[PDB]
């Protein structure tokens, strides 16, 4: 149930002795080590062509969030903040009230993506799947505060990224 | 027309030294089973162009030096020596055809340890002239092999033209009568350019120059990385040479060194560092004793068989 | 003489390398037949002219031309 | 006189690129800079070790002095006392290493 | 000998973007002249291809447009370019495209 | 050249992590320990989860189980693929750094697929694990285990017979074994040491008494057997997790206390007791019963422990994080002395030390 | 004219062997420097765009601060970014660099690496992946392609 | 794959077969048609004076046979 890494009491014959003098003296174990070098040398190297090529994401993937809608434009926030009591990082800030035709909405529906630690509880911890963390990871800014985003800026994710964003949570929601 | 044959030196050693480094980053991408620079040129072509040009115009990094002069002198010898070391490299005519051509080439390259001394001293880091005097002493260190060796093989030259040593290996060549001088040899020039597994100046001198002077030390140390081993070349692995076709030489010895480039380059990705004590028990308990032992067995040898050759 | 000398080749082959290589070349060439002829081929290359001598009229063994009989030969360099 | 046209163009060569690297970045007009090492400033210790690796370094260069016109000492006649003398100078620095050895002076640089 | 087969792939790629002229503009846009199934084209002309003989990574890619909403894209390629309904396929979030 | 007294000032990835853990539930302070040893994520979830289901006097189903024993050697090959290469990458072997991030890669696609981030996954939670393992996992863990041993090979052909890598590890970092034991070392550096122990055989979790493996012993305590023990259990983790690929039980993957683990998704939406459970399990968050425990993990840097203390709420009323990298660097003035400069990033290297879990 | 066209040629020429040959520094501080490791490594490979891997920092062209800035070494990290040659940027990667992150209401946090070092790029996730950073790599490039340091030279 | 490294390679060996190939056709071009006389041993210097005196045209290379006796 364990074995001893070296503790091997080496041979004094003749042979076993000649050996490793012929292993200081030709450097065995040198050439051994170029061979391997050599050998990666000719492989096919694992690099793919970004931004052409792409590596491989899941459908689980955490990337950028969304706010999302139902088939009928209606937006599916019903205002209820799981996703800000559960925020690990407070990430995310709410205020509501009932809007003019007397719904549950929000008005205030901010997450900064520089506290956000991208681990997908507000998604989970929403009943009625509106907020989502879609799969853009290429949302790089110049600036900070272009990574503090509003209610605008996450139904505009929704709306830009829903035909993929419907795709993933079709693909994955009998696991969740 | 001399002149034009100087430039036609020195202009394509600073050209290979350019591209040298493409080949490095491209055989380490591939050796280390990624690829090397290939967007910034076509195959990576221009990767040294555009490096060229962004270590110009980068900023002075304007340190406070101890000497001025010595802190100008430093890229200057290492640059001077750099190309002096070719002129009587047979190919299969050198540009300066001497007599003592091998020990023209000892002497220059044991001055190069003053441009790491000098840009030692003339940094105020104490940590870099730490840093310094434990590479020329490391410099200084494997020259003792290197002139040893170096002779040792030229008793079977029987001068120290080396033009004489494409004579010389006309019909075996070098290493097949003298490998353990070879790999002797070839471990002493790696470890006499700072070359990795012998690389302690990047393990944990020169780091106070600006980009410019910086570059142009590197371009000196691969320029010597070049030179050796086109002189490991001509002295262990002497081409064929018809005098009435002297490109067949030249095509060959081209070969066999851009091998020997690559073979540096193959080292350098394939093992750890030394520890500074661990090369120095490499060359003075190592090395050294068996280079005195064939010095002896070289000495002794053409004279046991017979076999001295001829002194012109 | 035996284990001792497997002791220091088990533990310290650079040095019986070297004190191996350096005896061989010590004693090889008293015990060479070849080291002879490493004297003769050195003593038998003309580095100056050969300054003749004034025949006096009793020289039998120095020739008059270099093609003549007697004089030094090197057919044994030739042939070897 | 090809010697010392080679030796100038390649001294000028150098100088005109140290040159270049020296003062063609200095054209930029980028910013002064306020305020421009493991130890912060105490004096340099002399290390005992450093200097012991010269010294060896310059007497065993020395006893290569002797050694270097062994290629053309070959070609004598007198080649009994040539090879040894040549096997006795190789000796002796052989001798030299031995003793630099066993008196513990090629110590934490082996 | 199987080294004419590879000059032989080698000519083929040459061949099969369009000529030298195609060759050359997917080798200096792409870094990359291997030469692929056309899986499709979207509403803006990024081209996307498959070679499912090529390693798990390199089998799927895109050629992007050299111009898209008003931009010219031919050296400034994005990976932000991808419209969702190809980011599904070429991230590999499923087979289908 | 030596080495008289190495001061090792830290604190410079100070954080505060374990005051922020007050302030938050134990769901919400779960993804703070991904980011403790940063390169071993599901480890530290393991121990925590652990920690807060021994709190709860609740138990995973065995799948979950399973699970947590898969991922927890897929993160001890990619912690000791980051401690090998990183040791080797410092001394100057900088190839097999590359060889094996490809790997490594290969195992953050895993956690990718299994959770959807590649690092800070939040996947083995209190309770079992999040979610269950999506078709097609499995079969390509097998395809990377097939093919894994002869990365470990390439990778011991270029460091372990060379004599260059041999001369910077063997007389290198020597500890006895009991100031190993003095010192309050854990894993490679007990078992470097001769020290025969390891918590997955003697104090085991979760399913770590039904699989077989050994144990790396060393014999002199240096760099180097700590090196060859990090490798074998490279070795070692390929057989549990082959192990793992055939001994998974189907079933579910949370604990079926639903006042503890959240619903499924289907019948939150159907039923009134989940509605009510997912609500206040992700607003309140479940009251563990009040006490103090010290759950104790094998992480692969050794003893990871959470001392975590309940105060009948929601929310931890103290959570210290012991790290074994704490008592390593600790140590690392003992085990520099007598040595030169080069040889201290070699025992840095050797006590593999990441400073999150260091810092806190 | 002909003076504005060559330092509009001027300025494509520089501009090209600067986001051709970035040079990173990177701050190894957190988490996001194994994905930065990453992003060296053969599959996402930043040294086939001329970004070498771990240059010294006075020779870096761009520092890269991936992962979390404390107060303990925020002088550090502002003493390495004084000491880099100008042409220097900055790459924020991850949350912590970025805005605090999840370490933000912490006591001992500097709340972005932005009240430390000036940012060019802001690259978010935690960590983001290799190919995210990748991303906002070349999105420096693209930022440093439409400087205009020889146009607004020639037009002051 | 392994032939992207070639083109750097063949790039710097062109470089390196420019000085040989150089000095080779200079030492022709310069000295007649042949090579450079090697003039290590002062009596190898003394013929290549002695030509030079002997070819009436003040150079070395320039070669004198059997028209130049009567
Ligand atoms: C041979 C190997 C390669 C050699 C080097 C590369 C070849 C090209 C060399 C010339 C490149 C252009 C000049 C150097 C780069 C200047 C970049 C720069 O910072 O510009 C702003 C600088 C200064 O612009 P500034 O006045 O706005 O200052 C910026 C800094 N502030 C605002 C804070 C004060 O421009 C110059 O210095 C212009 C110098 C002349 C440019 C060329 C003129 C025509 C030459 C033909
Ligand atoms: C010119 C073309 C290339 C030439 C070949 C070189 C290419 C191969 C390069 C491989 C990568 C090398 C990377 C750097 C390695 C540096 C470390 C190293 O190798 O150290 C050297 C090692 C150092 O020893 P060590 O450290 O391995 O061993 C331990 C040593 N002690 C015990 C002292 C601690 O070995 C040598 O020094 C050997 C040098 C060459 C020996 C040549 C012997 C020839 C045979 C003589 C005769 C023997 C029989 C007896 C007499 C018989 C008479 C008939
Ligand atoms: C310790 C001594 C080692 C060398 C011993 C002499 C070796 C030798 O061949 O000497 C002949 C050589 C030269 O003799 P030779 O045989 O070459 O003489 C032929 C004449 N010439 C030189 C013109 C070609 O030296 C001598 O004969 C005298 C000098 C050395 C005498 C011994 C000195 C010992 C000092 C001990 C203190
Ligand atoms: C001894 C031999 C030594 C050899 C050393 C050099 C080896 C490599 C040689 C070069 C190989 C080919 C290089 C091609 C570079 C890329 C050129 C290119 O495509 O540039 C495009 C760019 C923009 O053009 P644009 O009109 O906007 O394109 C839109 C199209 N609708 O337009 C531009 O950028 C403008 C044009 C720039 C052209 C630069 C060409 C490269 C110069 C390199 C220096 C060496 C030259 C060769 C020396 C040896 C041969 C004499
Ligand atoms: C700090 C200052 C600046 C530092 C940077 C620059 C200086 C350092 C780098 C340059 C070093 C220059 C070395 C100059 C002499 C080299 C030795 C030499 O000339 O050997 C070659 C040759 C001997 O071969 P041989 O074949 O015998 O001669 C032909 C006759 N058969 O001999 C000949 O061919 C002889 C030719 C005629 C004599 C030539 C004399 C040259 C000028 C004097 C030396 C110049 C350097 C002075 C400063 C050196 C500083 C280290
Ligand atoms: C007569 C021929 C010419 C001799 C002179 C020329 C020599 C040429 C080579 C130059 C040698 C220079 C250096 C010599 C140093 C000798 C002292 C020495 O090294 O002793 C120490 C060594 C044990 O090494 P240690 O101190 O432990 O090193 C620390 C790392 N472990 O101790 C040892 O390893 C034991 C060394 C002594 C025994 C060696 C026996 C070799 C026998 C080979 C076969 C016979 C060859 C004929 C000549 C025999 C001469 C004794
Ligand atoms: C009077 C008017 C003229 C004034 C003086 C200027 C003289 C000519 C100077 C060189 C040419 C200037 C134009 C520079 C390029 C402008 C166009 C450009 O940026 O093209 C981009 C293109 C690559 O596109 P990229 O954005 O990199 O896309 C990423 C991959 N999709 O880029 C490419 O395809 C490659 C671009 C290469 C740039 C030219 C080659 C390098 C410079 C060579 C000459 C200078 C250096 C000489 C040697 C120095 C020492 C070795
Ligand atoms: C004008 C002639 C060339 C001048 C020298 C600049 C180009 C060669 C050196 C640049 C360089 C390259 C390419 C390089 O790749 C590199 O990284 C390994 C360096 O830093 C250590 C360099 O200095
Ligand atoms: S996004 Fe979901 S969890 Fe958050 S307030 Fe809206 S409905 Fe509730
Ligand atoms: S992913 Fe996590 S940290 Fe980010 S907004 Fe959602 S719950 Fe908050
Ligand atoms: S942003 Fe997050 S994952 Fe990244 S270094 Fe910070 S704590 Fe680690």
């Amino acid at each position: 149930t364990y074995k001893y890494v070296n503790l091997r009491e080496p041979s004094m014959d003749m042979k076993s002795v000649t050996d490793r003098a012929a292993q200081t003296l030709l450097w065995t174990e040198l050439i051994r080590g170029l061979g391997m070098t050599l050998s990666y040398l000719f492989r096919e190297p694992a690099t793919i062509n970004y931004p052409f090529e792409k590596g491989p994401l899941s459908p689980r993937f955490r990337g950028e969030h969304a706010l999302r809608r139902y088939p009928s434009g209606e937006e599916r926030c019903i205002a209820c903040k799981l996703c800000e009591a559960v925020c690990p990082a407070q990430a995310i800030t709410i205020e509501a009230e009932p809007r003019a035709d007397g719904s549950r909405r929000t008005t205030r529906y901010d997450i900064d993506m520089t506290k956000c630690i991208y681990c997908g509880f507000c998604q989970e911890a929403c009943p009625v799947d509106a907020i989502v963390e879609g799969p853009n990871f290429e949302f790089s800014t110049e600036t900070h505060e272009e990574l503090l985003y509003n209610k605008e800026k996450l139904l505009n994710n929704g709306d830009k990224w829903e035909a993929e964003i419907a795709a993933n949570i079709q693909a994955d929601y009998l696991y969740r | 027309m001399f002149m034009i044959n100087v430039l036609t030196l020195i202009i394509p050693i600073l050209l290979a030294v350019a591209f040298l480094t493409l080949v490095e980053r491209k055989v380490l991408g591939y050796m280390q089973f990624r690829k090397g620079p290939n967007v910034v040129g076509p195959y990576g072509l221009l990767q040294p162009i555009a490096d060229a040009i962004k270590l110009f115009i980068k900023e002075p990094l304007r340190p406070a030096t101890s000497s001025i002069s010595m802190f100008i002198l430093a890229p200057i010898l290492a640059l001077t020596l750099a190309l002096t070391m070719w002129i009587p490299l047979p190919m299969p005519y050198p540009l300066i055809n001497m007599n003592l051509g091998v020990l023209f080439m000892l002497a220059m390259s044991s001055l190069a340890v003053y441009s790491i001394l000098w840009s030692g001293w003339a940094s105020n880091s104490k940590y870099a002239l730490i840093g310094a005097l434990r590479a020329v002493a490391q410099t200084i260190s494997y020259e003792v092999t290197l002139a040893i060796i170096l002779l040792s093989v030229l008793l079977m030259n029987g001068s120290f033209t080396l033009s004489t040593l494409i004579i010389t290996q006309e019909q075996v060549w070098l290493i097949f009568p003298a490998w353990p001088l070879a790999m002797m040899w070839f471990i002493s020039t790696l470890a006499e350019t700072n070359r990795a597994p012998f690389d302690l100046t990047e393990g944990e001198f020169n780091v106070e120059y600006a980009a410019g002077p910086f570059a142009l030390f590197f371009m000196a140390e691969y320029a010597n990385i070049i030179m050796m081993n086109i002189f490991t070349t001509t002295l262990f692995l002497g081409a064929f040479h018809n005098p009435y076709m002297p490109e067949l030489y030249t095509i060959n010895f081209t070969i066999k060194s851009l091998l020997l480039s690559i073979t540096f380059l193959w080292i350098r990705a394939s093992y750890p560092r030394f520890r500074y004590d661990q090369l120095m028990h490499l060359l003075w308990k190592n090395f050294l004793p068996l280079t005195l032992a064939l010095c002896m067995w070289h000495v002794s040898l053409p004279i046991l068989l017979s076999s001295i050759p001829p002194q012109t | 003489v035996a284990a001792f000398l497997k002791n220091v080749w088990a533990k310290e082959p650079v040095l019986v390398a070297s004190f191996a290589i350096a005896g061989l070349a010590v004693i090889l060439p008293t015990l060479s037949p070849y080291t002879k002829y490493s004297l003769m081929i050195n003593r038998a290359t003309p580095y100056n002219y050969p300054v003749p001598l004034r025949d006096d009229g009793n020289m039998p063994d120095v020739p008059s031309h270099p093609q003549d009989p007697q004089g030094p030969s090197l057919e044994w360099l030739k042939r070897l | 006189m090809n010697l010392m046209i080679t030796l100038l163009t390649n001294f000028t060569l150098a100088t005109l690129l140290v040159t270049i690297a020296f003062w063609l970045p200095q054209l930029n007009v980028y910013s002064e800079k306020t305020s421009p090492d493991p130890m912060g400033s105490a004096r340099l210790p002399f290390s005992m070790k450093f200097f012991l690796v010269a010294i060896t370094f310059l007497l065993f260069d020395l006893e290569i002095a002797l050694l270097l016109p062994l290629p053309w000492a070959s070609q004598t006649t007198n080649l009994n006392t040539m090879l040894t003398m040549a096997l006795l100078l190789i000796f002796l620095l052989a001798v030299s290493l031995a003793y630099e050895w066993t008196q513990k002076g090629l110590e934490w640089t082996e | 000998m199987e080294l004419l087969q590879v000059l032989k792939r080698g000519l083929q790629q040459v061949s099969g973007h369009g000529g030298l002229r195609g060759y050359l503009r997917v080798l200096f846009r792409a870094n990359d002249v291997r030469v692929g199934t056309l899986v499709g084209e979207d509403k803006y002309g990024n081209k996307y291809y498959e070679d499912n003989k090529q390693f798990f990574g390199r089998h799927r890619w895109v050629i992007y447009t050299t111009e898209m909403n008003g931009k010219n894209t031919f050296w400034d390629v994005d990976g932000s370019m991808v419209p969702p309904e190809w980011h599904r396929w070429l991230h590999c979030m499923t087979d289908d495209p | 050249e030596m080495v008289r007294k190495c001061d090792p000032h830290i604190g410079l990835l100070h954080r505060g992590t374990e005051k922020l853990i007050e302030y938050k539930t134990y769901l919400q302070a779960l993804p703070y320990f991904d980011r403790l040893d940063y390169v071993s994520m599901m480890c530290n979830e393991q121990a925590y989860s652990l920690a807060v289901e021994k709190l709860l006097n609740i138990q995973p189903p065995p799948r979950a189980q399973w699970i947590r024993v898969l991922f927890g050697e897929i993160t001890r090959l990619l912690n000791h693929i980051m401690a090998v290469t990183t040791h080797a990458l410092d001394i100057g072997a900088m190839t097999p750094f590359f060889w094996m991030f490809e790997e490594r890669e290969k195992m953050f696609e895993f956690y990718e697929r299994v959770s959807g981030a590649r690092m800070h996954a939040a996947y083995v939670r209190p309770g079992g694990v999040h979610q269950d393992l999506p078709l097609g996992l499995m079969d390509d863990i097998y395809e990377f285990s097939k093919n894994f041993s002869l990365r470990i090979d390439e990778l011991e052909e270029m460091l372990t017979n060379n004599r260059i890598w041999r001369n910077r590890t063997v007389d290198i970092g020597v500890v006895t074994a009991e100031d190993a034991l003095n010192y309050g070392f854990s894993g490679v550096m007990l078992r470097g040491s001769g020290i025969q122990w390891d918590l997955r055989k003697t104090q085991p979790y979760d399913v770590y008494d039904q699989v077989e493996f050994d144990v790396p012993i060393g014999s002199r305590g240096d760099c180097y057997d700590r090196y060859l023990c990090r490798v074998e259990e490279m070795r070692q983790s390929i057989r549990i997790i082959s192990q793992c690929l055939n001994k998974m039980p189907p079933g579910e993957i949370k604990v079926d206390d639903a006042k503890v683990s959240p619903p499924k998704r289907a019948e939150m939406k159907t039923s009134m007791e989940s509605l009510i459970h997912h609500f206040k399990l992700y607003t309140e968050g479940y009251q563990v019963p009040p006490g103090a425990t010290y759950t104790a993990i094998e992480a692969p840097k050794g003893e990871f422990g959470v001392y975590l203390v309940s105060d009948g709420s929601s929310r931890p009323y103290r959570c210290k994080i012991k790290a074994p990298g704490f008592a390593h660097l600790a140590g690392l003035d003992k085990m520099s002395k007598g040595h030169m400069l080069a040889d201290v990033v070699a025992i840095i290297g050797t006590q593999d030390i990441v400073f999150g879990e260091v810092d806190r | 004219s002909r003076g504005e066209y060559v330092v509009a040629k001027l300025d494509d020429l520089i501009n090209w062997a600067r986001r051709s040959s970035l040079w990173p520094m990177t701050f190894g501080l957190a988490c996001c420097a194994v994905e930065m490791m990453h992003m060296a490594a053969p599959r996402y490979d930043m040294d086939r765009f001329g970004v070498v891997f771990r240059a010294s920092p006075r020779q870096s062209d761009v520092m890269i601060v991936a992962g979390t800035l404390t107060n303990k070494m925020a002088p550090a990290l502002r003493k390495v970014y004084d000491q880099m040659p100008e042409p220097r940027y900055v790459v924020s990667m991850g949350s912590c660099a970025n805005g605090g992150g999840y370490y933000h209401y912490s006591y001992s946090v500097v709340r972005g690496c932005d009240r430390i070092v000036p940012v060019d790029i802001y690259v978010p996730g935690c960590p983001p992946t290799a190919e995210a950073l990748l991303y906002g790599i070349l999105q420096l490039q693209k930022k440093i392609k439409r400087e205009k340091r020889l146009r607004i030279w020639y037009r002051r | 794959m392994w032939f992207e490294v070639l083109p750097g390679i063949a790039v710097m060996g062109v470089c390196l077969f420019i000085p040989g190939m150089a000095t080779a056709r200079i030492h022709r071009f310069s000295n007649g048609g042949r090579e450079k006389r090697v003039a290590h041993y002062s009596y190898q210097w003394y013929l290549m004076e002695r030509d030079r005196r002997v070819s009436g045209v003040n150079r070395y290379y320039v070669s004198k046979g059997l028209e130049n006796i009567d």
